[PDB]
């Protein structure tokens, strides 16, 4: 899949609150989730409060993943929404993160790489003793 | 006598602390009516307190430098009533309750269920298990030369 | 902007309130530092030197007004190397300034030169002058 | 435990009189009561509003070691 | 009051 | 960042990928279970820690773990 | 009445009668031989 | 509109579901597999809001539960009459009270306890209560046995018709739902009949029955030579001759012309100088007002017909300059949800109950009360202990409604929302006093200890050497001194002696009552009272605000409202939920209380009672060194906690030796609660294996396999033990030390 773009826009009602972004997110990051809502609803924001959302598209912004994540799956969960939230830098680069494939990590998909496999049982790793005044540990070989 | 010890029949002081507790009494005694019912209260206290001190002195024990008496575990073979005699029976008591306990433990063993049994208890086999330990060293004794004591 | 994290209430965002903060020496952003640094120093001064003189362990005595002084004056002295450490420890020497570059307006305005090593350095100089004077002017006004 | 135990029956050896440990060490409101209470009464006296004498800076201390004890909590 | 607390004792 | 392993044991429940509150494992075809399916975990560098993928894990021990390492930003979840 | 038993043999209902019984059984005793220090019968 | 709906048999009483335990909730329902089943069936017991959710049947069950409770109380109040009626001294305590020691407790004789009978006096020998019956029972004008059986009678009989009626009530006749949620009726009800009502009754009372009685006991007339109650309502001669208005009957009252009921309600207030209370006219006065103006404040409300107010109209028609539109759904929300209600009801229960115990010190409104300083000291204690459990109790259930009852769909609130929408504004600013007032009250008393260790007694915060003399609280106690000369022409007296002021009064040789005097000490103590009390209420409100969701966890609310952590990440997240929030404001509660009843004892102690010889002076108990010994933490170790504490530990060997052994349990106790509060469960776990491998070496294992108690099980059992421990020895050591000197 290649990943989309979000350039104007709008956001939902919202009248304010202190949970928002603070000096990170002028400095290192911050987080832009982006939907599709059928009808003006109103829904609960993760800093705090109430807040309605519009028809059409909607765009949000948050500080870290974890609110990202917990407010798309309760869209998920309770409105039926597809969502999804990409990464921005001071520099102006957007990382798309939300399912990268296309498709949520809950289903199997072909083309996806083996990342950290270690084919034995939990009880065949070594002991420290082996790998002392090594830079390597036991569960990395 | 032993570890220089006084008789609790000899010693003084044990005299002066059954005259002390004597006088505590009667003094709070005198308050009251000779007829009414805290003076019969009283007296009866009185005569607990001798009745008290007269047996424990008839009973051979030891008084201390203080006056208090001293109780002997060593094993002589005057004070065998001291620990050793009551001893042997809170053994026997207490491995009767032990007996039994794992007797009925066993005898739920064998159902698929065993949470239920002991979390509510049945009385029938609870009252036909209860009397086996009566003689519970001779079956302890005899299980223990079969083996059949410890799980393998 | 709802989402950021601050909310506008008539205390945050008052045109008195605004007024009054905006011509503090701490605020200007055309002024060189070291005049506001004097500013500041001086009217720290002058407030520390009250309670020492009152409140000091001679405070009963003849020499109250000499103790409380030079206990005002080390404290001027202690917070003078505070300053000093902190803005060695923080601001580097080449680097240009990290103040903000645009109002909320949005036109764009010269960063405040405060935030730099030699801003900081005249701030400082500026506030431990500052604060001597106003220690020896609030010393020779009580007492004479 | 051990120190208590040692402390006490040397001050009532040094003290004069033994008969006051081998009547009040076989129960317990003995110790809390003949042990501490007794012989805190000098210590306690270090500073008081009337004045102070030598032992003053053992009564400070005292204090410190019940406020640190109470902030581990 | 004697009879009062003669009822814990009569036994 | 912290380390993550998936071993061999896993028989592909998709439990641990659901229990995820940071996005951080997947699932990918496999052959050596009936299920056809195994874990993995590319996106490492997002795990907070939190541990709630151990908890939902049927087997005699656990086939997914995770090890804490040399902690961050990112991993620490500072939200300033 | 199978119901009304069973509820009786529950756990904390047995305790509660035993360990009633065998205090009555212990208070007795001790009000009929008022103390004893050692075991005087042998 | 309003009427009576009911079910009809909605469950059928049956002793099938007593044999399987564990009936209301499935999990429970299934089967032991482990011990840690046995711990859930008792924690889950009364959730009746989890285990359905229909309103309907959570209603029948709070009533059931309600009516059980109530029956409860009724065999209690029984018991306490019994006792008083047959194991008691109250006749010989009637004629002498001054000298003659209440009790109503005898012990057996069985092992050698019969000394716990102590002489009381009075020809009697029992435990001495401090519960403040006898007083109770004087004042109502009861003068026999007799009387006291046929309560005792009543009170059992009303104990069963309570249970009758809750099992009638559950069974066979179940109110609906639309029942419950008629509030206008419930106010109406309550507030006419139940305290209206009532309290006119009372006034019937105590003006027929217990004023003449009293009147007669006053005189100095034998108990046994006082005519019965009723032959006053039958003879109007005795009436008449006591009281000659009553000659007039009923016609001044229909007449307008109340003035000449002014015989026997007055207005003169202050303490009654026979027996230091108030006088009973002023309080059946009190009382018929009282009735008057609940009568009236009843109607208030619209029920059933056109006239009255609305609720729901008077909520939402509401304007205001800061609110704004402001209230307009909490009508549904507190009618839909029974932990707002409960949260409300137990935060004013508590506010009432600290109130009640303020004003009963303050002015004893029983007759032979005040000289009786033990009961003085117990009341006060135990009231305030039961209005700061209420207290604490409130915030963790609004915290279970914020968790588990709110949503901003259906129902929608606006000023919930702008709260919630700047909690960390509230937050900082509730810190910074909070670290402020501490750090100001504390550092006073450290200063203060300073000083005096150097040898400079000169530098202190005392009366002598700087003075911070609380001048707002010497300004009220003036104009409250001033007040009966100008600002209360009705009253010919003070409403009470605290006020600085008048004349010291005494019963039977000891103070009653005198001026309370103010200075630097009760500067530094009302601050640190303060301090403790922002600091518990900030822990409380951080609980209650971020109990939804924080910036550390963003979805706190699915975990639910009892979870012990979140996991080791993120730098460690132990103790987030509300629940953990509760738990540690219990300690600090536990400390203000504790502070505030340490104040309270020492002041009374050494400003207030003592004892008055046939001269004139007055000697106080400890001297009067609370001024000056009480402003360094040492004064307070040495004077206080070390002095006081002479007559607990030296009481072995007498009448007191139960004081004691409380006193030692409750240290044990509280040693012991530090094992659960420290320690973890894998250890225990890990140890619990050994175990359980040395038992099935054995063929002993069983089939409930052990397990060690879960995380917040551990910490519930460890703040259970801390405040029960810290609870006993207060409660040992003051009451052995009240009853021994006073
Ligand atoms: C917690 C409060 C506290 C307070 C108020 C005091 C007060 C006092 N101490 Mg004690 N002391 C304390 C705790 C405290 N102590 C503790 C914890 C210890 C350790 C054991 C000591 C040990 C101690 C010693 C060893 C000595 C004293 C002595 C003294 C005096 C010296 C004060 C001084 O010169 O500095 C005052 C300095 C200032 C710069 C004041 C700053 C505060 C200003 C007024 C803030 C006001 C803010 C403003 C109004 C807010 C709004 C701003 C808006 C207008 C824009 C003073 C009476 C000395 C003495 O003997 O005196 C008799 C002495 O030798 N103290
Ligand atoms: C039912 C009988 C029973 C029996 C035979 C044993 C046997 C044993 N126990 Mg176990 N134990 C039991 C019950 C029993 N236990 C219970 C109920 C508990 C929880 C309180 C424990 C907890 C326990 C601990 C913590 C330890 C042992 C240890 C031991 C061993 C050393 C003896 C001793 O120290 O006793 C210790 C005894 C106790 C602390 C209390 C036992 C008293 C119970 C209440 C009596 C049994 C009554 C039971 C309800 C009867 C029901 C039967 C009825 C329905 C017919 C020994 C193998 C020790 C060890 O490991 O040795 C290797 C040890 O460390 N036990
Ligand atoms: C649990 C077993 C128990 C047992 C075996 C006994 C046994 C005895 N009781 Mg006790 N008793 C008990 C519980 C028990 N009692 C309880 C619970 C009460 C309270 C009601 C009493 C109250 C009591 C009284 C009032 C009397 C006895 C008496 C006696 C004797 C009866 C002949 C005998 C020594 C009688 C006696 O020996 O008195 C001298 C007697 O009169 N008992
Ligand atoms: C509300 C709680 C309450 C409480 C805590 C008590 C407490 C007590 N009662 Mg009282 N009592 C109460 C209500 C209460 N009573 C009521 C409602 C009645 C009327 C039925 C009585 C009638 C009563 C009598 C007739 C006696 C007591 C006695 C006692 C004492 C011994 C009880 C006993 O050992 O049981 C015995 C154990 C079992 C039956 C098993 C104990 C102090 C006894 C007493 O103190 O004698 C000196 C006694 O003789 N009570
Ligand atoms: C004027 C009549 C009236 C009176 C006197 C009361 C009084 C009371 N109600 Mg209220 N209530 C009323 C009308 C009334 N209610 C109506 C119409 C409704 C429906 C809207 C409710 C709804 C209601 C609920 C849902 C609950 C109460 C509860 C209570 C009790 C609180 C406990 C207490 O404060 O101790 C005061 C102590 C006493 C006065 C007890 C003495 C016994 C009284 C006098 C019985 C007579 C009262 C009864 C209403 C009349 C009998 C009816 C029947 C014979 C036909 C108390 C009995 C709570 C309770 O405790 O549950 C049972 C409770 O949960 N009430
Ligand atoms: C006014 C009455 C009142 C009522 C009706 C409720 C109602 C409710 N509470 Mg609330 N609560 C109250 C006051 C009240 N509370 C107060 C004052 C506090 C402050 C401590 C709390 C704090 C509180 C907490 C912390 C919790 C609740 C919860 C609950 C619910 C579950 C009850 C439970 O399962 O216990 C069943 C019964 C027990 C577990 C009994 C425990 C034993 C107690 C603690 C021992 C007391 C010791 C005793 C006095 C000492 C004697 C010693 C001797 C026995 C040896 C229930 C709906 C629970 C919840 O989950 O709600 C959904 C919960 O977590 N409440
Ligand atoms: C026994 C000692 C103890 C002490 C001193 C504290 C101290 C404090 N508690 Mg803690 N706490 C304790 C036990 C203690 N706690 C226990 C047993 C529990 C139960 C788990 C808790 C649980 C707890 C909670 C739940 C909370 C606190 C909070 C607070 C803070 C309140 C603000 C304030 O007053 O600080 C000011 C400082 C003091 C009063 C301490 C004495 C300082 C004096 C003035 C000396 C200063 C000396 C000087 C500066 C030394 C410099 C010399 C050096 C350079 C060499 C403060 C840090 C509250 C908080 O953090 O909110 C603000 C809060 O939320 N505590
Ligand atoms: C003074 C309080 C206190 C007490 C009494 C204990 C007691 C004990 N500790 Mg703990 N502990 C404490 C504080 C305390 N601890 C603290 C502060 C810590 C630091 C975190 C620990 C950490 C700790 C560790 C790490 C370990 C223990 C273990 C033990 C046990 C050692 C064996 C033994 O002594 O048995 C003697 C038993 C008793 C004295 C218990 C009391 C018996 C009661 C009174 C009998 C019941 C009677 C009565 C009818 C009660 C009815 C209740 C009522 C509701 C009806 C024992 C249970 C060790 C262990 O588990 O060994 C097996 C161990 O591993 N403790
Ligand atoms: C102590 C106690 C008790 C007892 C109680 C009692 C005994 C009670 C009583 C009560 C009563 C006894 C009451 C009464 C009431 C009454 C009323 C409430 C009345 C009213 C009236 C009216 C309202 C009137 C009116 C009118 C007028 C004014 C005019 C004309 C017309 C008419 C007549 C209508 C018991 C045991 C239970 C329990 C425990 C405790
Ligand atoms: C706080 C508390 C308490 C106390 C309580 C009390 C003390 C209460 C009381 C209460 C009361 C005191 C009540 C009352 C009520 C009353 C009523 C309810 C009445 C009624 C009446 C009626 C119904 C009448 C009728 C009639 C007649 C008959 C005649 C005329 C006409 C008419 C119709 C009116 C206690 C200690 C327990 C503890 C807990 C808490
Ligand atoms: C002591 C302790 C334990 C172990 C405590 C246990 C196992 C409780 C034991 C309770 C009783 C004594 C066990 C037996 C109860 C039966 C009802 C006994 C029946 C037989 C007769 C005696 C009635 C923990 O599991 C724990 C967990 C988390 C934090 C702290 C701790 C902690 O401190």
């Amino acid at each position: 899949t290649p990943p989309q773009l979000d350039p104007n826009t709008p956001s939902p009602i919202f009248a304010g609150s202190t949970g928002g972004l603070l000096r990170k997110a002028q400095v290192e990051e911050f987080y832009v989730i982006t939907w599709n809502s059928p009808k003006e609803q109103i829904f609960e924001m993760p800093t705090g409060g109430a807040a309605i959302m519009r028809e059409g598209p909607n765009l949000l912004k948050l500080a870290r993943k974890e609110q990202c994540l917990a407010l798309g799956t309760r869209l998920r969960s309770k409105y039926k929404i597809t969502y999804q939230f990409y990464r921005v830098f001071p520099n102006g680069e957007v990382q798309y993160l939300h399912p990268k494939d296309g498709v949520y990590p809950e289903k199997a998909n072909p083309g996806r790489e083996g990342v950290g496999l270690n084919m034995r049982s939990i009880g065949k790793n070594v002991s420290p003793i082996e790998v002392k005044f090594t830079g390597k540990q036991s569960y990395d070989l | 006598d032993i570890s220089g010890l006084t008789p609790c029949k000899d010693s003084k002081q044990f005299a002066k602390r059954e005259k002390q507790q004597i006088k505590k009494l009667e003094s709070s005694l005198k308050l009251y009516a000779p007829e009414s019912a805290p003076a019969l209260a009283l007296n009866a206290q009185i005569e607990k307190t001798k009745r008290r001190f007269d047996n424990y002195g008839k009973y051979g024990l030891l008084c201390g430098s203080d006056g208090l008496p001293h109780l002997i575990v060593n094993g002589d073979q005057r004070h065998w009533g001291e620990f050793i005699t009551p001893g042997i029976l809170f053994l026997y008591i207490a491995g009767w309750i032990g007996w039994v306990g794992r007797s009925y433990l066993i005898a739920i063993s064998g159902e698929k269920k065993p949470a239920m049994k002991e979390i509510i208890i049945d009385v029938p086999l609870a009252s036909r298990i209860i009397f086996r330990g009566f003689i519970w060293p001779v079956a302890a004794y005899r299980e223990f030369l079969n083996g059949d004591l410890i799980a393998k | 902007d709802p989402f950021i994290g601050s909310l506008e209430t008539p205390v945050t965002s008052s045109p008195l309130i605004a007024w009054y903060l905006s011509n503090l020496p701490g605020y200007r952003t055309a002024v060189n530092p070291l005049l506001r640094g004097v500013e500041v120093g001086l009217a720290h001064g002058f407030f520390l030197v009250g309670p020492f003189v009152k409140a000091g362990p001679l405070r009963n005595t003849a020499y109250a007004g000499s103790a409380g002084s030079l206990a005002a004056a080390g404290l001027v002295v202690i917070l003078s190397m505070c300053l000093t450490i902190y803005g060695i420890s923080s601001f580097k020497e080449g680097e240009p300034s990290i103040a903000p570059s645009l109002t909320l307006t949005g036109r764009k305005k010269q960063p405040d030169q405060l935030q730099t090593a030699d801003g900081w350095a005249k701030f400082t100089g500026g506030f431990f002058f500052g604060g001597i004077s106003g220690v020896t002017w609030a010393y020779f006004l009580l007492y004479v | 435990w051990v120190t208590f135990y040692w402390h006490w029956k040397h001050i009532t050896l040094w003290q004069g009189n033994v008969s006051q440990f081998n009547e009040s060490s076989t129960y317990l409101m003995g110790w809390l009561r003949d042990y501490l209470w007794l012989n805190s009464s000098q210590l306690i006296n270090g500073y008081n509003p009337f004045g102070m004498n030598s032992l003053s800076v053992w009564a400070w201390m005292f204090l410190f070691g019940h406020l640190v004890w109470a902030t581990g909590f | 009051s004697g009879a009062n607390f003669a009822r814990a004792f009569t036994v | 960042s912290h380390s993550v392993k998936i071993y061999d044991t896993c028989i592909g429940c998709t439990q641990c990928v659901r229990a995820c509150p940071t996005d951080v494992l997947e699932m990918i075809p496999w052959d050596g279970c009936k299920a056809k399916q195994i874990a993995s975990a590319p996106r490492t560098e997002d795990c907070v820690g939190c541990k709630r993928c151990e908890s939902a894990c049927p087997t005699d021990f656990l086939s997914v773990r995770v090890y804490l390492w040399h902690e961050t930003t990112r991993s620490m979840g500072l939200a300033y | 009445m199978r119901d009304l038993k069973t509820y009786l043999s529950v756990a904390p209902v047995i305790s509660t009668l035993w360990f009633a019984a065998l205090a009555g059984l212990l208070i007795e005793i001790n009000r009929l031989f008022p103390d004893a220090l050692i075991f005087p019968f042998f | 509109e309003v009427k009576i709906l009911v079910d009809r048999d909605p469950i059928k009483t049956s002793f099938e579901e007593w044999a399987k335990p564990g009936h209301f909730s499935r999990t429970i329902a299934k089967g032991p597999d482990t011990t840690t089943w046995i711990w859930n069936l008792h924690a889950d017991a009364h959730d009746f809001d989890s285990h359905t959710s229909d309103l309907e049947e959570i209603s029948r069950k709070v009533f059931s539960a309600h009516f059980g409770q109530l029956s409860i109380i009724f065999l209690w109040l029984s018991g306490m009459y019994f006792h008083g009626a047959r194991f008691s001294n109250y006749e010989a305590w009637l004629s002498d009270p001054t000298h003659i020691g209440p009790s109503a407790q005898v012990v057996w004789s069985i092992v050698g306890q019969e000394i716990l009978n102590g002489d009381v006096g009075g020809g009697f020998r029992g435990i001495q209560i401090t519960s403040g019956f006898f007083q109770i029972w004087r004042a109502s004008g009861i003068t026999s046995e007799l009387q006291l059986y046929c309560t005792a009678i009543g009170g059992l009989v009303f104990a069963a018709l309570m249970l009758f009626a809750g099992w009638f009530h559950y069974h066979k006749a179940a109110p609906k739902l639309a029942w419950f949620q008629d509030v206008e009726s419930m106010l109406n009800h309550h507030l006419a009949g139940l305290l209206g009502l009532g309290s006119l009754s009372w006034a019937g009372h105590q003006v027929h029955v217990s004023l003449p009685i009293n009147q007669f006991l006053n005189a100095g007339v034998d108990p046994k030579e006082i005519p019965l109650p009723h032959e006053f309502i039958l003879n109007r001669d005795l009436l008449a001759q006591l009281y000659p208005s009553f000659a007039e009957g009923a016609t001044p009252f229909f007449t307008l012309n109340w003035s000449k009921y002014a015989e026997f309600l007055t207005f003169r207030g202050g303490l009654d100088p026979v027996t230091g209370g108030l006088w009973l006219t002023d309080i059946a006065h009190h009382h018929l007002a009282i009735a008057i103006l609940f009568l009236i404040a009843g109607h208030m409300y619209r029920t059933n017909w056109g006239i009255g107010h609305g609720i729901k109209d008077i909520l939402e028609a509401h304007k205001g300059p800061f609110t704004g539109q402001g209230h307009k759904g909490l009508y549904e929300i507190l009618t839909t949800s029974w932990h707002a209600q409960l949260s409300i009801n137990l935060a004013m229960l508590g506010s009432l109950t600290i109130v009640v115990a303020h004003h009963m010190y303050s002015m004893p409104p029983y007759p032979y009360l005040a000289t009786d300083y033990g009961t003085q000291l117990s009341l006060f204690t135990h009231h305030m202990w039961i209005g700061g459990f209420l207290i604490v109790g409130a915030a963790a259930h609004a915290a279970i409604f914020m968790v588990r009852d709110y949503d901003p769909t259906t129902r929608y609130n606006d000023l919930l929302d702008r709260v919630l929408r700047h909690r960390d504004a509230i937050i900082s600013h509730l810190n910074w006093v909070c670290i402020f007032l501490g750090f100001h009250s504390f550092g006073l008393y450290i200063h203060n200890d300073t000083m005096s260790a150097l040898g400079r007694p000169q530098d202190m915060f005392s009366d002598t050497a700087i003075q911070l003399q609380p001048v707002f609280a010497q300004w009220i106690q003036n104009t409250h001194a001033l007040a009966p000369g100008t600002t209360a022409p009705g009253a010919t007296t003070s409403t009470s002696l605290t006020w600085g002021g008048g004349d010291l009064v005494a019963v039977g040789g000891k103070v009653a009552l005198l001026p309370i005097p103010l200075g630097t000490a009760d500067f530094l103590v009302h601050h640190i009272h303060a301090f403790t009390i922002h600091v518990t209420v900030l822990i409380l409100l951080k609980g209650v605000l971020f109990a939804r969701s924080s910036r550390l966890i963003p979805d706190k609310a699915n975990l639910g409202f009892r979870f012990p952590c979140d996991g080791p990440g993120r730098g460690g997240t132990c103790q987030v939920s509300a629940w953990d929030h509760v738990f540690l404001g219990l300690f600090w509660m536990y400390n203000a209380i504790s502070v505030v009843i340490f104040h309270f004892s020492w002041k009374m102690q050494s400003d207030v009672w003592g004892s008055i010889s046939d001269q004139g002076v007055v000697t106080h108990i400890t001297g009067g060194n609370f001024a000056q010994s009480s402003i360094t933490i040492n004064g307070w170790l040495r004077d206080f906690l070390w002095a006081q504490a002479s007559q607990v530990i030296q009481s072995y060997g007498s009448s007191l030796s139960a004081y004691g052994l409380f006193f030692l349990g409750a240290h044990f106790v509280w040693a012991f609660s530090l094992m659960f509060l420290f320690s973890g469960r894998g250890y225990w776990q890990e140890l619990i294996e050994s175990i359980v491998w040395a038992h099935n070496k054995l063929k002993v294992a069983p089939a409930t396999q052990p397990r060690a108690l879960s995380i917040v099980q551990g910490r519930a059992v460890g703040v259970t033990h801390y405040l029960l421990g810290g609870i006993a020895t207060t409660w040992a050591f003051f009451l052995a030390r009240i009853i021994a000197v006073g």
